[PDB]
């Protein structure tokens, strides 16, 4: 809770100065340092310029335990749960190095969003859909993502 | 110097023993103070069974290290 | 700089023990010319031994890395790191030596290894002993015993004859200002992990990592090594082969490591715990035998295939 929270704070600082276009609107509630709020704008057409609001909660053992990510904004995506939970290989406790920075994980998540992976689905129906039929999948996707998610210039 | 042997129960027993003593000696002392059969005793420290032939010094037992007791009915 | 003055015991070949206190800056040749009239031996005769090395006559007393109430010996002839039971925090350790046969000191060592060397093995070097009129012989035995080392806590007063501590060989001073993996924070004192990449972590992160991997019984099991920890990065074949490092954590955090290690050992080896509350007794029952007793305990008999009272009929639910 010392070399942990301070490292987390440092990463937060570097992320703040690194105002990369894809991840904007950083909201770290001053009460609890272990929870972050964010807003992500994908460049790709299926989730075109539609900002999705995410929350990242870090364990009390952050340096040696993978953080978890939830999506407060509903999203039509195979690797994303209905509750908002996400299956990211970089995160999953089976293969997570402590040295892995937060921004790298965020970039990995963005990459996962832009191009979905049907190899390991949390939501099987959408996975089979995208694997077999893309255009109707893209229709449902764009429809839903215009239906939910706040656009940002 | 002294050490502690501890049954999982919490029953802690204090035993005086010096580093260059075999596990057999410790077993003999424990059984002498409680009444266990010599063979039934399996001493375990940090999850590894202690070989009867070797000594405490080979496992680098400190002052008041806890040597947990396990009993082998056999 | 509290006192400066040092007090030292001196044990000779004979049984007599001499208490002498000196100033840290006196010549060892002078010390020889002080010990010689102390027992009545000639000043030219005395050779002084400490920790194995034939002491230089010119070297300063302070130079010898010597604490308080320590012991040196005499005869007529002519950056470590340890964990202390008294001192919870690890302290700078000092290295002394003892004869395998007579369990005594004051002998000469042949190689005198500096650091980063082959060590900590029962059989290494043989040396001449002063005690018992040079009667430490292996010629007769055949089975070879050897001069063995040990470590003492150098932050406090010590008992020269038998005081010892646990050596933590994985902890080094940060000589190249290497950053800790977990915090990217260069710590003066760090720990080096046994993997090829030589990953390093400071003490705070050793403690946090341990106490985080501890509550859920997550210590990786090796038969020979013990219940240890993998590399923070999870590098292969990087298991801490000397467990005592865990003593960086205090009473609770470490004793519970001992307990859990024992319990899991019992569980995996086939043994079974005691269902009666507050017993937890692990009893290694012969695989075929299915009547469970509680040896020197609560004598409750359970089926082991049901964790319930001894039943003759098979336990269906
Ligand atoms: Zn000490
Ligand atoms: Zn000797
Ligand atoms: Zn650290
Ligand atoms: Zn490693
Ligand atoms: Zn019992
Ligand atoms: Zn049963």
């Amino acid at each position: 809770s010392m070399a942990a929270s301070r490292r987390l704070m440092k990463e937060l600082e570097e992320i703040r100065k690194c105002g990369m276009k894809n991840f904007r609107n950083i909201q770290v509630d001053e009460a609890n340092l272990l929870t972050w709020q964010g807003l992500i704008v994908p460049d790709n057409p299926p989730y075109d310029k539609g900002a999705f609001r995410i929350e990242i909660n870090f364990p009390a053992e952050y340096p040696f335990k993978p953080p978890k990510i939830t999506f407060k904004t509903k999203i039509y995506h195979p690797n994303i749960d209905e509750k908002g939970q996400v299956k990211l290989p970089v995160i999953s406790a089976e293969n997570w190095k402590p040295a892995t920075k937060t921004d790298q994980v965020i970039q990995s998540l963005i990459a996962l969003v832009n191009d979905p992976q049907p190899e390991h689905p949390l939501r099987a129906d959408l996975a089979e859909e995208y694997s077999k039929d893309r255009k109707k999948f893209c229709k449902n996707a764009e429809e839903f993502t215009k239906k939910y998610g706040e656009k940002r210039p | 110097m002294q050490i502690f042997v501890k049954t999982l129960t919490g029953k802690t027993i204090t035993l005086e023993v010096e580093p260059s003593d075999t596990i057999e000696n410790v077993k003999a002392k424990i059984q002498d103070k409680e009444g266990i059969p010599p063979d039934q005793q399996r001493l375990i420290f940090a999850g590894k069974q202690l070989e009867d032939g070797r000594t405490l010094s080979d496992y680098n037992i400190q002052k008041e290290s806890t040597l947990h007791l396990v009993l082998r009915l056999r | 700089y509290l006192g400066g003055s040092l007090s030292i015991y001196i044990k000779t070949n004979t049984g007599r023990t001499l208490s002498v206190n000196l100033e840290p800056q006196w010549d060892i040749k002078n010390v020889k010319e002080i010990v010689a009239p102390q027992l009545g031996l000639q000043p030219e005769e005395v050779k002084i031994i400490f920790a194995g090395k034939e002491l230089s006559d010119a070297t300063t007393i302070q130079e010898c890395d010597l604490g308080q109430q320590s012991i040196l010996h005499a005869i007529r002839s002519r950056h470590f790191f340890v964990h202390c039971a008294q001192c919870n925090k690890l302290c700078k350790g000092k290295l002394r030596v003892r004869c395998s046969l007579c369990k005594g000191g004051a002998f000469t060592v042949h190689r005198d290894p500096e650091c980063w060397d082959d060590v900590l093995k029962p059989r290494r070097i043989t040396g001449h002993c002063e005690s018992q009129e040079i009667a430490c012989f292996d010629n007769e035995t055949g089975d070879p015993p050897f001069t063995e080392f040990y470590f003492k806590c150098g932050e406090h007063v010590s008992g020269g004859e038998k005081d010892f501590a646990a050596p933590l060989n994985l902890i080094k001073i940060n000589i190249k200002d290497v950053p800790c993996l977990a915090c990217t924070e260069v710590s003066e004192t760090v720990l080096v992990f046994p993997c090829e990449s030589k990953h390093v972590t400071c003490l705070e992160c050793f403690e946090q990592y341990c106490r985080s991997r501890l509550s859920e019984r997550q210590f990786m099991p090796h038969p020979d090594i013990g219940y240890t920890l993998p590399c923070p990065a999870g590098c292969e074949n990087s298991f801490i082969e000397e467990i005592h490092h865990f003593k960086l954590l205090s009473r609770e955090e470490y004793a519970r490591y001992q307990r859990f290690a024992t319990e899991e050992y019992v569980l995996q080896a086939g043994g079974v715990l005691c269902p009666q509350p507050g017993c937890g007794m692990g009893l290694l029952v012969e695989p075929e035998c299915k009547k469970v007793t509680c040896q020197n305990g609560c004598g409750y008999v359970f089926c082991r295939n049901c964790l319930q009272g001894y039943h003759l009929g098979d336990c269906l639910p």
